[PDB]
């Protein structure tokens, strides 16, 4: 007859049934992912409904228990994870309506159909066709018309759905004393735990704003260089003292830049370091491709994937024997199950995604000690960061010729590797102002300084003042742009991407300070350093148990976000990029 | 006299942890060689006896137990070690004499559809005495004022299921374990070593 101990007993009773039903749900999800048959669809739907129903039942059981002044500082965080009843806190009619709305959101994003008036019946859709047209064609007017028409036909139906989405989710956040849905998303970063390691919302948005402020000049000079190369290519319609439209930015939305590599490459006499010619000779297969990744993780000190998981995992697409999804996934089913699922090619893009997925699996090995309810990263963004650290090490020529893969004569020099750093700068740097811009838009719409009707002017003003992109045609509320993203219809936040970038650069700086291989950050390796493996695995095993601030103290010694690793990594570029970038206009003009 | 360890180790049904099968040995001279002859074993570490002195001393009585546990907690069956299966289901003596055997049973003691057969108990009133066995509906009535005995809200059942799937990984697959306890009471002669 003790009450805190009774709560602990309830925690045990929850977690045991939760794990042995979550395995049943996730195995059915994997069976759906293996062969597409309606038996698997029915099994997955039934298992998911069972899992959600039981989760709601222990959620009610946890909500009935008192929470005031109950602390082991670990059980308390488990109950903070389990207190949330979901969207059924209000009248359930509006919650079911909201789920129906989200289903409509996903379907209309999946069917964002646009066709030309010349051939209305013969046309292409968003995912397979428009992307390859953008990545291949360089036409100004055709891409502009396709971009504008797609955004108009999307925004005409995406405007009111979001407009009455925000008003409902305001009161949904007002339940349980939160102020807005952006504040709820920032409460994923909340640490109301042990004192001295505190973390709240206001200094979170302050940290994001400040870190972007020290990010800003490097993006500004990369933007100026990119616009200089585009003016070297296409100088006619756009003035060289202003912004550029988004439909020459390599993507319709602008959330990537890698498609501009072919247009904006300097030092073109040396194509990039490519060994794809040599698996005509070495004839490497995907299973042993995984085997060098496993040898890499044993080399740094981390444990290896157990032998049974080789026949658990799917290492090759089925082919014509049946159809399946082609998406690199790291399935942690539960009960110590870890599978890798992708349609495996032989190129280094597949090798790099293999390293990222193996990092995901290895982190999943690492936090296996904690209970089921705490089996996520210390924040929302360590999963996509741990694999991203391993993505950097395999890229350098030193790793390829240390394992003897590269021809020995290449190595590195003064003339090269700018062509390697600018590829990453197009991959990594340009994403950060875009994610900061739109997520600040969404959070400050939730803060309410924007009127709900007038969502276009502060959009375009912030785009000119942060990422420097100009609309060529003015938009009213019917021509709704920001809802057209992939993740807006799915209601996902992008802070995981900015945070994973800053975090894995801090991790690269940290793990290059415990490996003795000293130099500029890009040409240093993680391979075979036992102290580095100890520091990394000390971070990795924590899970959600201790707060993420202490998790990041375990490796770098700094609680908050520090962009100095990013600046040091991209500064070998920055000694040269701004020097070639001089004698041009600097900054964004709002008039253009 | 050869007594059949062929029924002790190799069988069809082993019970769960809350009811270990207690088998007494007092009328045989057992061939202590199956530990090398049967199978490669997960656990041969044991506090009690050494493989050299198993046959040297004339041991008068033997007890044998068989059940199945998780691969993570094979080392948990030991004197001093604490946890929800050691000190609540099967507690070892502090200076227990004997050697314990464990083998992976994933080959046949696991169903792909699932095996909701074995159970384990999560809470007695306190840590149970070693070699104390209970099989009862011990409904841990967690009432702020008590659950009146059966079939209601707030009434947490003691025994938790032990679901089994061969798709699991090492450390969570089934691992059956047999223990051999050796006793000499203030006793006459019942069993002696072979010549």
């Amino acid at each position: 007859s003790t009450i805190e101990e009774q709560a602990k007993t309830f925690l045990d009773k929850f977690n045991h049934e939760a794990e042995d039903l979550f395995y049943q749900s996730s195995l059915a999800s994997w069976n759906y992912n293996t062969n597409i048959t309606e038996e698997n669809v029915q099994n997955m739907n039934n298992a998911g409904d069972k899992w959600s129903a039981f989760l709601k039942e222990q959620s009610t059981l946890a909500q009935m228990y008192p929470l005031q002044e109950i602390q082991n500082l670990t059980v308390k965080l488990q109950l903070q994870a389990l207190q949330q009843n979901g969207s059924s806190v209000l009248s359930e009619d509006k919650s079911k309506r909201l789920n129906t709305i989200l289903n409509t959101m996903s379907t209309i994003y999946s069917t964002g159909k646009v066709c030309n008036p010349d051939n209305p019946q013969e046309c292409l859709l968003l995912e397979p066709g428009l992307n390859e047209i953008m990545a291949n064609s360089l036409d100004y007017n055709e891409r502009l018309w396709a971009w504008e028409s797609w955004r108009s036909e999307v925004g005409k139906q995406l405007r009111p759905l979001y407009e009455e989405y925000v008003v409902l989710k305001n009161e949904m956040a007002r339940a349980n004393h939160y102020e807005d849905y952006g504040d709820y998303w920032r409460g994923d970063y909340e640490v109301n735990g042990v004192d001295g390691y505190d973390y709240s919302r206001g200094q979170l948005i302050e940290d994001v704003e400040h870190t972007f402020e020290e990010i800003k000049p490097l993006y500004e000079h990369l933007h100026a260089y990119v616009r200089a190369k585009l003016m070297n290519a296409y100088p006619s319609y756009i003035s060289p003292i202003g912004c550029l439209p988004a439909h020459l930015l390599g993507d319709m939305w602008g959330r990537f830049w890698t498609n501009l590599y072919s247009l904006t490459v300097p030092f073109g006499q040396k194509p990039n370091i490519d060994v794809t010619d040599a698996m005509v000779d070495q004839a490497w297969d995907a299973q042993r491709i995984f085997k060098e990744a496993e040898k890499f993780f044993v080399s740094v000190g981390l444990p290896n994937m157990t032998q049974g998981f080789w026949e658990n995992s799917m290492l090759t697409d089925p082919g014509n024997v049946q159809k399946a999804v082609c998406h690199p996934t790291a399935w942690d089913l539960g009960k110590g199950d870890f599978r890798i699922l992708m349609c495996t090619k032989v190129t280094m893009d597949d090798f790099l995604t293999a390293h990222h997925e193996m990092g995901h699996i290895q982190y999943d090995m690492a936090y296996a000690a904690q209970p089921f309810l705490l089996r996520n990263g210390a924040n929302e963004g360590f999963h996509e960061a741990v694999g991203e650290i391993m993505s950097l090490s395999a890229a350098t020529p030193k790793h390829l010729k240390s394992i003897g893969l590269l021809s020995p004569d290449f190595q590195e020099d003064n003339e090269t590797e700018i062509n390697f750093l600018l590829k990453q700068a197009l991959t990594i740097v340009g994403t950060l102002p875009f994610t900061y811009m739109l997520e600040k838009w969404r959070w400050m719409v939730f803060k309410g300084e924007i009127p709900k009707d007038q969502w276009m002017k502060k959009w375009w003003e912030m785009k000119r003042e942060i990422v420097g992109v100009v609309e060529p045609v003015p938009h009213d509320e019917t021509y709704c742009d920001p809802a057209s993203l992939f993740h807006v219809s799915n209601d996902y936040s992008f802070i995981r991407y900015y945070t994973r970038t800053l975090y894995q650069f801090q991790f690269q700086e940290a793990l290059c300070q415990a490996a003795k291989h000293e130099g500029p950050l890009h040409k240093c390796d993680i391979s075979n350093s036992t102290e580095a493996g100890q520091k990394l695995f000390n971070m990795l095993r924590l899970g959600k148990s201790e707060p993420w601030t202490l998790a990041l103290e375990n490796v770098v010694g700094a609680k908050n976000m520090n962009v100095r690793p990013l600046l040091n990594y991209f500064e070998p570029l920055f000694t040269w990029l701004k020097d070639q970038n001089k004698n041009s206009f600097v900054g964004w003009s709002t008039d253009w | 006299n050869l007594c059949p360890f062929h029924e002790v180790f190799n069988a069809t049904r082993f019970a769960s942890v809350y009811a270990w099968n207690r088998k007494r040995i007092s009328n045989c001279v057992a061939d202590y060689s199956v530990l090398y002859n049967f199978a490669p074993f997960f656990a041969f570490k044991c506090y009690g006896v050494s493989p050299t002195k198993l046959n040297d001393l004339c041991f008068t009585n033997v007890y044998a137990d068989s059940f199945v546990i998780r691969g993570n907690e094979v080392s948990q069956i030991a004197p001093g070690q604490t946890g929800n299966i050691a000190d609540y289901n099967y507690k070892l003596p502090d200076d227990f004499t004997g050697c314990v055997i464990a083998w992976n049973s994933n080959k046949l003691d696991s169903k792909v559809s699932g095996n909701y057969n074995y159970l384990y108990r999560l809470f007695r009133k306190s840590k149970l005495k070693p070699f104390e066995r209970d099989i009862s509906t011990e409904i841990y009535q967690a009432g702020n004022k008590p659950c009146n005995g059966v079939a209601g809200f707030n009434c947490y059942f003691p025994l938790q299921s032990y679901g089994f799937r061969p798709t699991y990984g090492v450390g969570h697959q089934p691992y059956r374990v047999v223990v051999l306890s050796f006793e000499l009471l203030h006793a006459p002669a019942t069993v002696c070593g072979p010549k």
